[PDB]
RNA sequence: CCAAGCGUUGGAUUGUUCACCCACUAAUAGGGAACGUGAGCUGGGUUUAGACCGUCGUGAGACAGGUUAGUUUUACCCUACU
RNA sequence: ACCUACUAUCCAGCGAAACCACAGCCAAGGGAACGGGCUUGGCGGAAUCAGCGGGGAAAGAAGACCCUGUUGAGCUUGACU
RNA sequence: GCCGCCGCAGGUGCAGAUCUUGGUGGUAGUAGCAAAUAUUCAAACGAGAACUUUGAAGGCCGAAGUGGAGAAGGGUUCCAU
RNA sequence: CGUGCGAAUCGGUCGUCCGACCUGGGUAUAGGGGCGAAAGACUAAUCGAACCAUCUAGUAGCUGGUUCCCUCCAAAGUUUCC
RNA sequence: AAAUACCGGCACGAGACCGAUAGUCAACAAGUACCGUAAGGGAAAGUUGAAAAGAACUUUGAAGAGAGAGUUCAAGAGGGCG
């Protein structure tokens, strides 16, 4: 199917996609704004370190009465925190696409990932008991997402 | 409609932003005002709290019924090693106040001072002040650096000296010494530099500031105590046992309308750690340190004339959650902010003090050496062995 | 690896409850393909499935 | 007269607003703030449904005539203040 | 005053509600006579974590009190049939 | 699959009715997963062990039982792969 | 607790406890009707007249709403009788 | 006996009607799913394409999810798909 983007140029670019994952669309968005500028083994590298602790991720849109924390400085901010799925979901990703570049036969040291995006799903419904007998609905807010990687030395 | 039977209120509406003080060290921001009649000397000084003990006095004050009679009062230590100076600093008048003019540096600043510019000294290779002092010993930086010492000596009206305390002899874990800057009062500026520039280097003890039975001024922080409610931060009355949802409050906020509600109404928040400064503490003793000599060393601070035994003020097991006090020290009566430990600027007073119960000299016949920590019986450790015989250790 | 069931006819067979069988740790493999109360008789003569002794409460 | 800088309290009978008495006191001045103030409390009074009298009506019923017992909901949004 | 138990607090995983013209710093003035928006003045410096219970004439229910309606029902007798 | 001109015909034009039906926001990753004492160390199955399975420790129910078996009612929920 | 665990629970303290005692099964009483040691109580979360369908789209001097443009003229709250 | 009546039944033929929130409650396993002890109450829900030609082989993964091959005029028609 069609990505948000192109590729700039097709021959040097590989791409994987995410169909319905059951993870929190925005805990996945914000981590998936920092991991943007940065070489795939920062990346990498980063995403092992968020999920053992020691480097947040800065909560900047979706910040609703969210913690504080000592590493979010390091993002000159102040709140942030260490979403382990959100992680370990778009730590499988990469491998996908990792693994697209030697079958067409490309440099996998040098692929920055230029593009990565994410979308909100079809909700899946199920519901939950309060007071004076009534029924509320508790929903789930999954998400797609994409991504798509480029050689520069 | 008005409030039935009246009180007066509840905490002091100067000191109210209630917030922990933005500085660690009581900041001086008032010193005195000097008279050019008079001759040199610094103002300030700094020392550490330590502890608190008894002692006992015959008082002379005709009039009371406590004449001729025997108090026992309380008293504070503070621990004070000698200062050293490492550099001066002009201010210069002007209709917008008191912008700060030139400053330079001794030649030889200690380790305990190259400590004090870093926030780092494991990573950092000290560089603070290599190129500078070059300037002391060659022949391009004797005259340069006395154009300025005669660039002060015109246009400079204020000044001021700066001195780093002595931490390699202190027992406690750290090993950052505090700079300070403090006035110098007294002559023409031209006599208050020729004194100046001669102490770079020096140390000035304790001696030279203050003296025996002297009124001073105790500026430093206070004991934290958190994020406390509104009954023990203000001290309001409580509630009554019956009420839905709390009785450690105010009841009523506000009225209705000035429909807003006022800094001057008690809330909850942060306890302590203001900065503050008391005044009109007296001085009791001034201490002298372990001095080694033909041998033997001396350790008799706390001898008084009355009882002549062997003791310094140290108490059995040592002072608590602190150390043991060698340098020399000052003894206040009564009792001053902050912690143990923590660091406790003097100062003179600026009133100029005439009553009775300043000019009332001291001397003391007892000081209390018993362990505070516990129960204490025994005032020095060689009088128990007296009083108990020998033990299943001996 | 799994023995919820030969934990059951153990605890039938000795006449006794599930609390008081002891299924031989170390042989594991020899107990869970067992599954029919014969071949349970077996492992109890052969001592790897065997009965604790009743816990004491001295009248003393 | 200038002066509202600083205060103007503890108890008995009463649901009190009011009243009156004891005692201490520099003095026990008066008022506003939606007759300041119930998502601050208490519900003791009035002002639901049960019950009893004391006047009125043949009666269902009625009382500024008195009585006993009668469930006080929410804050996580904006502001304000800390 | 101080102590203990559980929360509250901070983190991973799961994750609902009531409510919402547009919104949200004050004086006084007029005005359907007690303005967050108008007029005259004072002023206005990203994004936010814990609390509080002044203000939104806060939410919650087409006032249960009173009056009208040529709208009713439960009770009672000398109202009429 | 559709439209212009002359004439006919009507279940013919929405901002609103605490209007009908369907879908989506802000609040919000917030309120919150707090009643009846309590767990920890080793192994073995596995792509994944704070929770399942075995073995060892410390605990609770304490015969008016968190024990053993029935009647109404449920209707296969019983038992192994 | 009061967007609860509960559309009436739970906790400590409480009333009775060999007698007009306290409970299971089978049975009789049906809506101006039953049953009531009598509060207008109870009659399947409903009671000073239960629930389901129809007559029915019941009637309203009273509330709320009432869908495209331009062009031209533009009022009344006063008089008798209900 | 006839000339009259016929929103139930058995077959038929039309329409200046409605076109899937319309038109019957019902275009589809509807008087069906489900609710009420019972009388009774009672929905939602049409569309790949001309043809299944419904994506062999490779490759990452434990698995869903993917990268390239390929059928079609098109997958910018990928089994709840104009």
């Amino acid at each position: 199917v069609r990505y948000s983007l192109d590729p700039e140029n097709p021959t040097k670019s590989c791409k994987s996609r995410g169909s319905n994952l059951r993870v929190h669309f925005k805990n996945t968005r914000e981590t998936a704004q920092a991991i943007k500028g940065m070489h795939i083994r920062k990346a990498t590298k980063y995403l092992k370190d968020v999920t053992l602790k020691k480097q947040c991720v800065p909560f900047r849109r979706y910040n609703g009465g969210v913690g504080r924390c000592a590493q979010a400085k390091q993002w000159g901010w102040t709140q942030g925190r260490w979403p382990k799925k959100s992680a370990e979901f778009l730590l499988h990703m990469l491998k996908n696409a990792e693994s697209n570049a030697e079958l067409k036969g490309l440099d996998v040291d040098s692929l920055v990932i230029e593009h990565i995006q994410v979308n909100k799903a079809p909700k899946m419904r199920r519901r939950t008991y309060r007071a004076h007998g009534r029924i509320n609905p508790y929903m789930s807010s999954p998400c797609h997402i994409e991504m798509i990687l480029t050689e520069k030395e | 409609s008005h409030r039935k039977f009246s009180a007066p209120r509840h905490g002091s509406l100067g000191f109210l932003p209630r917030k922990r003080s933005s500085r660690h060290r009581g900041k001086v921001k008032s010193f005195p005002k000097d008279d050019p009649s008079k001759p040199v000397h610094l103002t300030a000084f700094l020392g550490y709290k330590a502890g608190m003990t008894h002692i006992v006095r015959e008082v002379d004050r005709p009039g009371s019924k406590v004449n001729k009679k025997e108090v026992v009062e309380a008293v504070t230590i503070v621990e004070t090693p000698p200062m050293v100076v490492v550099g001066i600093v002009g201010y210069v008048e002007t209709p917008r106040g008191l912008r700060t003019f030139k400053t330079v540096f001794a030649e030889h600043i200690s380790d305990e001072c190259k400590r004090r510019f870093y926030k780092n000294w494991h990573k950092s290779k000290k560089k603070a002040f290599t190129k500078y002092c070059k300037k002391w010993q060659d022949d391009a930086g004797k005259r340069q650096l006395d154009k300025d010492f005669s660039s002060m000596k015109k246009y400079c009206q204020v000044i001021r000296v700066l001195a780093h305390t002595q931490m390699r002899l202190l027992p406690l874990r750290q090993k950052k010494a505090h700079l300070m800057e403090i006035q110098v009062n007294g002559g023409t500026v031209a006599e208050k530099l020729d004194w100046a520039r001669e102490r770079l280097e020096q140390q000035v003890p304790v001696s030279q500031v203050f003296g025996q039975d002297e009124m001073i001024d105790v500026i430093g922080v206070t004991k934290g105590k958190g994020y406390k409610g509104v009954t023990s931060r203000w001290h309001t009355k409580k509630l009554p046992r019956k009420t839905h949802r709390g009785l450690r409050k105010v009841a009523c906020i506000g009225a209705w309308h000035p429909a807003r509600v006022a800094f001057s109404v008690a809330r909850a928040g942060q306890k302590g750690y203001h900065h503050r400064t008391e005044i009109n503490k007296k001085i009791y003793k001034i201490g002298q340190g372990y001095l080694i000599k033909d041998g033997k060393l001396i350790k008799n601070n706390a001898s008084t004339d009355y009882d002549l035994s062997d003791k310094s003020i140290n108490p059995l097991g040592g002072f608590v959650h602190y150390g043991e006090v060698t340098n020399d020290f000052v003894m206040l009566k009564g009792c001053v902010v902050g912690t143990k430990k923590r660091v406790l600027t003097l100062r003179k007073s600026l009133l100029v003090q005439t009553k009775r119960r300043a000019l009332e000299k001291i001397d003391l016949k007892f000081i209390d050496t018993t362990s505070k920590f516990g129960h204490g019986r025994f005032q020095t450790v060689e009088e128990k062995k007296a009083f108990m015989g020998p033990l299943k250790k001996d | 690896s799994m023995l919820r069931l030969q934990k059951r006819l153990a605890s039938s067979v000795l006449r006794c409850g599930k609390k008081k069988v002891w299924l031989d740790p170390n042989e594991t493999n020899e107990i869970a393909n067992a599954n029919s109360r014969q071949q349970i008789r077996k492992l109890i003569k052969d001592g790897l499935i065997i009965r604790k002794p009743v816990t004491v409460h001295s009248r003393a």
